[PDB]
RNA sequence: UUUGUGGGUGGUGGUGCAU
């Protein structure tokens, strides 16, 4: 009887909602069919026609004249950021263990300049660019040109060869940890090109540039 | 003394959009934005007794279709009456989220929100509950930054009230652009707040609670680059004569270690 | 108002208890 009662209650509910919504539907449609057009025509036969807003307009003009921004969220505690970073290092450790177990355009611009400051020219080019696809394509032809110059000369000494190459390599690091797929397909078809060159001639296409290609990929 | 057909039709569509809480809208009400005489129309419909979904769809209609000053008069009358109506009808002072949505559409329409609702509310003195409500709406939804900083400048020019300082806390934490003329307005507010060691004042000496303290913290926090250096050491004097217990020295560090334009 | 590029996320929270 209790279960039947609850069901009777729901029946009463559905009945009430259906009948009332029907009534509202009938009335709304009736007015919408007659009194609607009536009211529209007759009210149209009729008619119907500052410090705050002044300050609003004035300060909007002011805003257009002088927008200014500098984002700054709440600073972070020493132990807070340090432990978050230590934990991020732990997460990296875990991911590593789990993984362990289971061109001519660039050439023309840069050689038109000068290598010993084309480090700076390229960094600037990248700065301008970083202020997606621009970045990726330039990074690819950058690694190409790195191989190129390192296979072009070994005249400079520890003072001007090492510094250029190592600052470039730091740029390589950061661009790698941001974009990688362009680098990946670059180096994949790079293996293709160098294996085809080996098959053409085994030793007449291998050099310090391809050796340092091995080196940079192995540390990247 | 209007025609009886307008009278009957608009009061009966008023009862129709009283009995409405679900469904669709009339041919009359969707040709109302095809006309001009909305004040007379809705004053014969007697708007202030409808349903939350009904005020929802009326606001959706007028914000989607109409323009600035019509939105001003409509939003002032209708939304102020319905906003006060909903809050003081709810015993724990809660607003229906469909009327909150009406407020959201009022923000979304460009010159509809400050001309219609918020500023006559500041004149008519809402309670701190309604102040916090409209502040949460202003947090979630965003108008053009020009209009938002305009609301900032005019509320800092208008006198102090607890809704005034709660709203200005909401804007300064909403983190839009602060022009140097606007920081003229804001530090003018602040020099009518501080102590004038010859003509003192009620706004210059009265009691100023902790939400205003959070507002002072976010002002000197985000906006230290637009306060000119006279405004900087004036904020120094302000915070030293009216400091706080744990917010104040944070304001002082932000204030001195801020460089500006 | 939207788009090309970076990004905020728990409380229109329940909640005892003492004033």
């Amino acid at each position: 009887k209790k279960t039947k009662a609850e069901v009777m209650k729901e029946v009463i509910a559905k009945s009430k909602f259906y009948k009332q919504e029907r009534q509202k539907a009938q009335g709304i449609m009736e007015d919408q069919i007659d009194n609607l057009d009536d009211n529209f025509e007759d009210v149209m036969s009729e008619l119907m026609m500052t410090d705050l807003d002044k300050e609003y307009d004035i300060k909007v003009k002011e805003l257009q004249l002088d927008k200014r921004a500098a984002p700054s969220d709440r600073t972070k505690t020493e132990e807070e950021k340090n432990a978050e970073a230590e934990e991020k290092k732990r997460e990296l450790e875990q991911q590593r263990l789990d993984r362990m177990n289971g061109d001519a355009l660039l050439d023309q611009v840069k050689k038109l300049d000068l290598d010993d400051h084309p480090k700076i020219v390229k960094n600037i080019i990248k700065a301008y660019q970083p202020k997606k696809e621009k970045l990726g394509k330039f990074t690819a032809v950058l690694l190409r040109h790195i191989i190129f110059l390192s296979n072009q000369n070994y005249l400079k000494n520890v003072q001007s060869f090492k510094r250029t190459q190592n600052a470039l390599i730091s740029i390589l690091k950061s661009l790698s940890e941001k974009y990688n797929r362009e680098l990946s397909e670059e180096c994949r078809d790079y293996i293709n090109e160098m294996q085809a060159r080996y098959k053409k001639n085994h030793f007449d296409a291998l050099s310090n540039g391809d050796l340092v290609f091995f080196s940079i990929i192995g540390i990247l | 003394a209007l025609p009886e057909k307008v009278i009957k039709a608009y009061t009966t569509v008023g009862s129709i959009l009283k009995t409405w809480t679900h469904g669709k809208l009339p041919k009359l009400f969707k040709v109302i934005p095809s006309l001009r005489n909305w004040q007379d129309v809705i004053y014969v419909t007697n708007p202030e007794e409808w349903s939350p979904h009904v005020v929802y769809e009326a606001t959706k209609l007028f914000v989607s279709n109409l323009t600035a000053k019509e939105s001003q008069k409509f939003i002032n009358l209708i939304l102020l009456e319905r906003f006060r109506d909903n809050i003081e009808t709810s015993e724990d002072h809660s607003l229906n989220y469909h009327i909150y949505r009406a407020v959201k559409k009022s923000l979304y329409k460009p010159s509809a929100f400050f001309k219609g609702f918020l500023f006559p509310l500041v004149e008519t003195g809402c309670n701190v509950r309604e102040a916090t409500i409209a502040g949460s709406v202003l947090a979630k939804v965003s108008v053009p930054a020009l209009h938002s900083s305009a609301a900032l400048s005019y509320l800092l020019r208008l006198p102090f009230s607890p809704p005034t300082t709660v709203f200005i806390k909401i804007l300064l934490d909403k983190k839009y652009a602060l022009p140097y003329q606007t920081v003229d307005d804001c530090v003018y507010y602040f020099m009518r707040f501080r102590i004038l060691d010859g003509s003192n004042g009620e706004d210059a000496t009265r009691v100023l609670p902790v939400i205003w303290h959070k507002a002072f913290l976010t002002f000197a926090q985000r906006y230290k680059n637009d306060i000119t250096q006279d405004q900087r050491d004036f904020l120094l004097e302000t915070v030293r004569q009216r400091g706080h217990k744990d917010i104040g020295p944070e304001i002082r560090r932000e204030l001195l270690a801020g460089a500006s334009r």
